RNA sequence: GAGCUACCUAAAAACAAUUUUAUGAAUCAACUCGUCUAUGUGGCAAAAUAGUGAGAAGAUUUUUAGGUAGAGGUGAAAAGCCU
RNA sequence: UCUCCAGGCAUACGCGUAUAACAACUCGGAUAACCAUUGUUAGUUAAUCAGAAUAGGCAAUAAUCACACUAUAAAUCACCUAUAACUUCUCUGUUAACCCAACACCGGAAUGCCUAAAGGAAAGAUCCAAAAAGAUAAAAGGAACUCGGCAAACAAGAACC
């Protein structure tokens, strides 16, 4: 199974292959983390709108940027915004990222 | 309208139609070359 | 060298040495204005 | 009380004075233009054949030529003149370098020539991201900043005039158009303007090199495409000023290749040419966003920084955009010249073996940290 | 001999503003065409010029390369076109 | 410097030195000045502009700001599985007022951007004749002109076969 592979049955086939049971909705532990206003970022709503506007219009000289340049930008921008919480939580300094990694199993 | 400008030069069109490789493709074209060599022509084709 | 055969090169071939060279070149006065370092030459058309 | 008509040239006459008055009429529309975007549109709506300046260029002595195109004086050294977690920053920088070469897999490249360049690009990209985050607690400005990778910075300006040498327009006056279209590897854009490195109008003994010949002698050709003044983001972007630029020298221009080509002196000239070209384009574009253009000289100098590397070595340059009035009409009696300060290249790390980076020099890391920590007043 | 022209294949490009609506509909440029009058008539022109007119999101126009050849080709048939 | 006109700069196809300076004043420009002409000398500088490894496996889901919205004419190598090779800058295009029309032809010529910041000059000097061509103005009348309201009009509205 590789990137381009498309399962005809969608989720159901994936469940059978990996022997997993599906629960709808994120874990309550994850959801409750952002319900606390202490985790809320300053000007969160405004900054997100700028990122969306930057992602789709302002980043390229052209008029209508193509999806080959604003789906990576939107995700990269948000991660570089969520990663601004190092000020509140110094523990976030213990992580780093990579690009186009290779994962395989048998 | 106004005639006289039928010739619309294109080097790709010219060489394909009356070129060396085009002439040699058929024996009827090779006999065009053979006669031209007999006469003494400066240019045997395009 | 010009008007001579260059041996065909395939993987692992020796280096090509031309002991006596047919390329003869001449230095000309620039037609336009050129930087002090720049120098103009007229060379055989087969020279790289 | 005789209301004489003004002693000015006719608008519609076919004369040099009449032509000049018509030019002033066009400039008037720019002056009265309501918004910056309309100002830029009026300036660049017409496209003429323009030299294409390349910040990363192999031409000999491109640095000196680029100064004349920009009127930038290169002064060697740094501009005239807290607690840091060096263990964390030093360890983090090593992690990015080591993680990439020793660890991580990806799919081994196909072309056998860009592998080292591809490896060099990723270490630079990752190191910048980590430092921005790791330096964020020390400087909160980076949190408000925007980090862009491989975005486009453009600037189109007029400097000098020439008489058309041949054709039907022989002898017609033609301005010399230059443009810079650049894609800096990494850049930081901040809303607030950075502090000045020197008071505006500061005079220095050094003078711009004057080139006898035309710009075509060093390989530099002309094309007619869209003129664009772009700061890496559109005018609507709240973040319009600049903080620092990261540039990667291409493989062809690396130290070893130049030595074999016998152009040893160009080892550092390559760095100077890119720094002058890119920073002027970035700072120059910023001024247009604030509304300043050639006739209306910038009241407040614009300052930006850049760091240029070949993968291993690093050199840092500082720039100040004293003037945009780089035209024959607007440069008649202009005593202000742009100032650029540069430092020699330093090797960040000698080489990597096993899981340790050999020959790591803290001085290079300290200088990078100082640039990132510079903040608006 | 299909670089003109009739037709076709493939790869492409152009179409503002306005009103309808959701279109081989409307007003009208670019653009395509060529109803009428006038001038010209060895003419600017071996078919043009000045006005006036028709279409202008479509059976649309245009570009590039290729194919069909005379006992033939092509033809929304004028015995029309094929330098 | 003044007066006035309003398709201009690039690209492609094409053309092939018509480019530029000097010198000539035979020829060419339908006349002169000047050269587009003659002779000699020069010229257009690119890793970015432009042009020129193998064997398998397998793709239901247009475009139009693609979200909503529907429709019908049903609509552009990649990614994997293995083998092979492990560090490069050569070559060619680049000039001009240019091409198809025997012509320095009121004709034909595709795309990009812009509409004067770019590009240009209708009159060699004279003169005010007839005829001819074009533009504008008209007392009274208003198609009485004519094959016909052709052309023109301060009109450009209505109905019919
Ligand atoms: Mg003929
Ligand atoms: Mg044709
Ligand atoms: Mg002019
Ligand atoms: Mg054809
Ligand atoms: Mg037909
Ligand atoms: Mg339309
Ligand atoms: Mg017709
Ligand atoms: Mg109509
Ligand atoms: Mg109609
Ligand atoms: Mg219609
Ligand atoms: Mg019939
Ligand atoms: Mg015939
Ligand atoms: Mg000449
Ligand atoms: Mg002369
Ligand atoms: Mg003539
Ligand atoms: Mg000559
Ligand atoms: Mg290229
Ligand atoms: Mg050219
Ligand atoms: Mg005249
Ligand atoms: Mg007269
Ligand atoms: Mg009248
Ligand atoms: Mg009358
Ligand atoms: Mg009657
Ligand atoms: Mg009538």
């Amino acid at each position: 199974f590789h990137q381009r592979c498309r399962l005809l049955e969608g989720m159901k086939q994936a469940l059978w292959l990996t022997k997993t049971k599906l629960i709808e909705g994120l874990p309550k532990k994850v959801l409750s983390l952002v319900d606390d206003p202490a985790n809320h970022i300053e000007n969160q709503e405004q900054r997100v709108l700028d990122i969306i506007s930057h992602a789709r219009l302002w980043h390229s000289t052209e008029d209508i940027p193509k999806r080959e340049t604003y789906c990576p930008l939107i995700v990269d921008s948000l991660i570089q915004l969520c990663k601004s919480q190092i000020l509140k939580h110094p523990s976030l300094a213990r992580r780093t990222s990579a690009q186009n990694c290779t994962l395989a199993t048998t | 309208r106004a005639r006289g400008n039928e010739y619309q030069p294109s080097n790709i069109k010219r060489k394909h139609k009356h070129g060396w490789v085009r002439r040699l493709s058929t024996p009827a074209g090779v006999q065009v070359i053979l006669r031209r060599m007999l006469k003494g022509r400066k240019s045997l084709s395009h | 060298a010009r008007n001579v055969l260059y041996p065909l090169y395939q993987l692992g071939g020796p280096q090509l040495r031309v002991f006596r060279t047919n390329f003869f070149i001449q230095l000309v006065r620039p037609g336009t204005a050129q930087p002090e370092d720049t120098v103009q030459f007229r060379i055989p058309m087969e020279m790289t | 009380v005789a209301r004489y008509p003004p002693i000015v040239a006719s608008m519609t006459a076919d004369s040099k004075a009449a032509r000049q008055r018509r030019v002033q009429r066009w400039q008037a529309t720019v002056h009265a233009a309501p918004s910056v975007d309309e100002k830029i549109r009026i300036l660049t709506k017409m496209q003429f054949k323009k030299y294409v300046v390349h910040p990363q260029i192999s031409a000999l002595n491109a640095d000196r030529w680029y100064q004349s195109f920009t009127k930038t004086v290169f002064v060697s050294g740094l501009p005239p003149a807290p607690s840091l977690d060096l263990a964390a920053l030093r360890a983090a920088v090593c992690d990015c370098i080591l993680q990439e070469q020793v660890y991580v897999r990806r799919r081994r490249p196909r072309s056998l020539f860009d592998r080292r360049q591809a490896l060099a690009s990723s270490i630079l990209d990752q190191v910048v991201r980590t430092l921005v985050n790791l330096l964020a607690p020390l400087n909160p400005v980076l949190s408000t900043a925007a980090l862009d990778c491989k975005r486009s910075v453009d600037f189109y300006w007029l400097r000098g005039e020439e008489r058309i040498p041949a054709g039907h327009r022989k002898g017609h006056i033609d301005a010399l158009r230059y443009q810079i279209n650049d894609k800096p590897h990494n850049q930081i854009r901040i809303s607030k303007q950075l502090p000045e490195f020197v008071p505006l109008d500061y005079s220095i003994p050094t003078e711009i090199p004057v080139m006898k010949c035309k710009p075509d002698k060093l390989p530099l050709f002309r094309r007619q495409y869209e003129n664009s003044i772009f700061t890496g983001s559109k005018t609507a972007d709240p973040c319009c000023y600049g903080h620092t630029q990261f540039h990667l020298i291409p493989d062809r221009l690396k130290r070893e290749r130049l030595i074999r080509q016998n152009q040893a002196e160009q080892v550092e000239a390559v760095f100077r040419a890119n720094a002058i070209a890119s920073l002027f384009a970035w700072t120059g574009a910023q001024a247009m966003y604030q509304g300043f253009w050639s006739e209306a000289d910038v009241t407040r100098p614009f300052v930006s920084q850049a760091v240029i590397t070949d993968g291993k070595y690093f050199s840092f340059f500082c720039y100040q955009l004293n003037t945009l009035a780089l035209t024959v009409q607007a440069d008649q009696n202009n005593p202000r010249k742009n100032l650029c300060w540069g430092s020699q290249s330093q090797p960040l790390y000698e080489t990597v073996e096993d899981n340790d980076v050999k020959g790591f020099d803290d001085g290079t890391l300290l200088q990078i940290v100082h640039f990132l920590l510079n903040k608006p007043r």
